[PDB]
């Protein structure tokens, strides 16, 4: 018998003796956002060295 | 009373269908005293499977609210 799924949202809880302080965050590399990278390039009048 | 009529009770009928012309409560002990000859006829001892499908019959269906069972 294929009985629905009636899922309510539940709210997960916890009481203050069960709250969990704090993971400190020690740094992991250095945050990057560019990079190089090599790139042709062209003369004036178009043409490539 | 079509359906009990249809069974084939004759007087029966007759007894429900001549209170109603009155409705009173004087000649009304006569029903009480019909609805307990109901129960001095016996039990209906038929079987565990098809007593439990008078139960175990279901029609579950994606379309009710939730907005009901919810609150429920």
């Amino acid at each position: 018998k294929t009985i629905p799924t009636f899922e309510p949202k539940e709210s997960i809880l916890k009481k203050l003796e069960d709250i969990k302080p704090e993971q400190v965050k020690k740094q992991t590399k250095l945050f990057r956002i560019f990079e190089p990278r090599q790139l042709p390039v062209y003369r004036a009048n178009g043409e490539k060295e | 009373l079509d359906n009990m009529r249809k069974a084939g009770l004759t007087d029966i009928p007759k007894m429900i269908q001549d209170w109603l012309v009155d409705c009173s409560i004087e000649k009304f002990p006569l029903m009480a005293k019909i609805y307990s000859w109901s129960f001095h006829v016996g039990f209906r001892k038929q079987k565990m499977l098809d007593a439990a499908l008078d139960q175990l019959k279901t029609e579950y269906t994606e379309d009710v609210d939730d907005e009901m069972y919810r609150e429920y």
